[PDB]
């Protein structure tokens, strides 16, 4: 079983640098070939370099190939790459890629965000289950993940346990600059008083993590 | 450094019907044509490589045809959980190109949102901040009105609202909706409303509560 597991991503002022780098694990190394590719948020993936293990060969997208350079390191098994000067066009989710004439396995990963802001860590509040009476035969409670910047915020609840019912929405910009996002489940209103709902909160540039109980009713 | 086009580039199929993405590279690939699949935040996987061979798992309902510069992607039967975005790839000349991927949306029938509203937490409004939120709740399709009364009396541009991709298996939506005012006017307002309108709802769903007291 192949992993290519990429990182480095994160906030950058534009005009900085990054490093990311692809980790392998279930394979030779040197008899693939590795190549990173980017994916604008909401478009097109795109190619950007490619290096052989074995000879350190390396072709290089042109459009790219002025700014960011590619590196292998053959005894830890990672391939890297350089990104300089960066500007926020480059903002994009890079994941590596592994094969020649087509990739086999891919990588998960990583976003670059290229903003003049700061980073933020959230604030998790409760969205908590307002009386059963409303709520009737299914019952339904979240956590507020708010103000944070860069993205992402993982959410889980019951420490990766409750798994359906579960909806992340997509993170809202808001007027603020920072963002703000939602995950929402749907337990039986008959467990209430039978079981805590726990939301897992963790930002990762800001390596904030919070566990929160969400806990009955709500306004007064 | 081909270009690769697909055609179309969103499309709407019933659990059940077959499907044909085209796609359609600037030059003489020479079958050197692969489709990826990849699913709403996920790496690309691999369904065929070289025009019309599968990949280890990928099944049978999919297949890929063509030569020269036309190739095509047919699903001869769309199952819920084939919504993604594909992309195909030329894989003839350096550097690799792909198409700008095609979006299969799974046209089902009519679900009706289960509508929810959360009040402010107690903590947040210590922040001097409220926001109210309300879930529609697995429905379909996308298209369902949402508006705030605050004490009878429609609320504007302070409320954003985001929502989920479709579901893999069962093709619904989701949708929340969060109006967001300062704890000072959150304090000086009693009834919270939010009321849904949709395509199977016979009629307008408003969910309440009391107290700009929180």
């Amino acid at each position: 079983e192949v992993q290519l597991v990429e990182s480095g991503g994160g906030l950058v002022q534009p005009g900085g640098s990054l490093r990311l780098s692809c980790a392998t694990s279930g394979y030779t190394f040197t008899e693939y070939t590795m190549h990173w590719m980017r994916q604008a948020p909401g478009k097109g993936l795109e190619w950007v370099a490619g290096i052989n293990p074995k000879n350190g060969g390396t072709s290089h997208n042109q459009r790219f190939m002025d700014r960011f350079t590619i590196s292998v390191d053959k005894s830890t098994s990672t391939a890297y790459m350089q990104m300089n000067s960066l500007r926020a066009e480059d903002t994009a989710v890079y994941y590596c890629a592994r094969w020649r004439r087509y990739f086999d396995v891919w990588g998960q990963g990583t976003l670059v965000t290229v903003s003049s802001a700061s980073t933020k860590g959230p604030s998790v509040f409760p969205l908590a289950p307002s009386s059963k009476s409303t709520s009737g035969g299914t019952a339904a409670l979240g956590c507020l993940v708010k103000d944070y910047f860069p993205e992402p915020v993982t959410v889980s609840w019951n420490s990766g346990a409750l798994t359906s019912g579960v909806h992340t929405f997509p993170a809202v910009l808001q007027s603020s600059g920072l963002y703000s996002l939602s995950s929402v489940v749907t337990v039986p209103s008959s467990s209430l008083g039978t079981q805590t709902y726990i939301c897992n909160v963790n930002h990762k540039p800001s390596n904030t993590k919070v566990d929160k109980k969400v806990e009955p009713k709500s306004c007064d | 450094d081909i270009q690769m086009t697909q055609s179309p580039s969103s499309l709407s199929a019933s659990v059940g019907d077959r499907v044909t993405i085209t796609c359609r590279a600037s030059q003489d690939i020479n079958n050197y044509l692969n489709w990826y699949q990849q699913k709403p935040g996920k790496a690309p996987k691999l369904l065929i490589y070289y025009t019309s061979t599968l990949h280890s798992g990928v099944p049978s309902r999919f297949s890929g045809s063509g030569s020269g510069t036309d190739y095509t992607l047919t699903i001869s039967s769309l199952q819920p959980e084939d919504f993604a975005t594909y992309y195909c790839q030329q894989g003839n000349t350096l550097p690799p190109t792909f198409g700008q991927g095609t979006k299969v949306e799974i046209k089902r029938t009519v679900a009706a949102p289960s509508v929810f509203i959360f009040p402010p937490s107690d903590e947040q409004l210590k922040s001097g901040t409220a926001s109210v939120v309300c879930l529609l709740n697995n429905f379909y399709p996308r298209e369902a009105k949402v508006q705030w009364k605050v004490d009878n009396a429609l609320q504007s541009g302070n409320s954003q609202e985001s929502v989920t991709e479709q579901d893999s298996k069962d093709s619904t939506y989701s949708l929340s909706s969060t109006l967001t005012l300062s704890k000072a006017d959150y304090e000086k307002h009693k009834v919270y409303a939010c009321e849904v309108t949709h395509q199977g709802l016979s009629s307008p769903v408003t969910k309440s509560f009391n107290r700009g007291e929180c």
